């Protein structure tokens, strides 16, 4: 009754029989931009059901040696469905998100994934190892698209900060013996009412194994982790031709 | 005449077949209601037990 759940939005429905409740980031639901917070004067387009629905974008294989991965929002969706088209044709964009990370195993497997949302997730480099080289991460690493990107040094989240404190951000854990999914709802987070879906990633989604996957020889060894997400209250403005970047 | 309790409280002889269902008028196909997104735990329409 807290372990069972159904998420329906648009023409898509998700079910789970081993949930661990739902986290509503920073305690607030996504909402549209008010007339006093807004600044741009054109009437926005709010496509509703054609863009606020669940999109299943990627599947990673969890292995005994996996380090963890991250995806950037709204980057992961800029090239998918009607949402992507709207993000490309418009300068301004804003929306919340319902993130549903899936991973099931068996009552004989074990392991725990930390699933968290970190706003303004700026990536850093190892500065040439010695720290004397002022290198910078390449476009494919800051905005990895739907494939996401694997963490090089998970302990410092590839940004000089402790993953041990990542739980200060909206999160859930997928502890195989307990649940098979994580559900996090995130409201729009920015210091501006609207922004570019292309130039700015509002937050990053991190999926990192803290307690390594394990099982005995003979149990299914392929344990996928799938990422499904839905925009909520999407709004777009500043219409012109489509632009991919 | 009857007297022992089990005979008095007996249901032997009930001729009215209790029906669990009943017919309803249905001259047209059912309508569709507006519905919105539901993001709940506990409520799970999609899951069945055939």
């Amino acid at each position: 009754s807290d372990r069972v759940a159904q998420l329906t939005i648009g023409n898509s429905t998700i079910t789970t029989q081993e949930a661990a409740n739902i986290i509503v980031g920073y305690g607030e639901w996504p909402s549209y931009c008010s007339d006093s917070d807004a600044t741009a004067v054109d009437k926005p387009t709010r496509p509703d059901v054609s863009v606020n629905r669940f999109y299943t974008l990627d599947t990673k294989l969890w292995e005994k040696s996996s380090k963890g991965w991250y995806w950037k929002f709204p980057d992961v969706l800029t090239e998918t469905g009607v949402f992507g088209q709207n993000a490309q044709f418009h300068y301004l964009y804003r929306s919340g998100f319902c993130i549903h990370v899936q991973c099931n195993a068996s009552k004989f497997h074990q392991g725990a994934l930390l699933v968290a949302v970190l706003p303004e997730y700026v990536i850093g480099t190892v500065a040439g190892g010695t720290g004397t080289e002022d290198t910078h991460p390449p476009y494919k690493q800051t905005q990895p698209g739907a494939d996401g990107f694997e963490l090089q040094h998970p302990y410092v989240l590839d940004a000089g900060i402790p993953i041990s404190q990542l739980t200060v951000c909206p999160h859930q854990w997928i502890n195989l013996r307990t649940n098979n999914c994580a559900t996090i709802i995130v409201p729009y987070i920015n210091a501006l009412p609207f922004d570019s879906a292309l130039n700015h990633c509002n937050f990053g989604l991190l999926v990192v194994p803290i307690s390594p996957l394990d099982y005995d020889q003979g149990a299914t060894p392929v344990i996928p982790i799938t990422i499904t997400l839905a925009p909520m209250c999407s709004e777009f403005a500043g219409l012109r031709q489509a632009v991919t970047q | 005449g009857d007297r022992v309790a089990d005979v008095i409280e007996s249901s032997i002889g009930d001729s009215v077949s209790r029906a669990l269902t009943h017919a309803l008028p249905a001259p047209t196909g059912q309508n569709t209601q507006v519905s919105s997104h539901r993001l709940d735990t506990g409520k799970v329409p999609a899951l069945q037990a055939a």
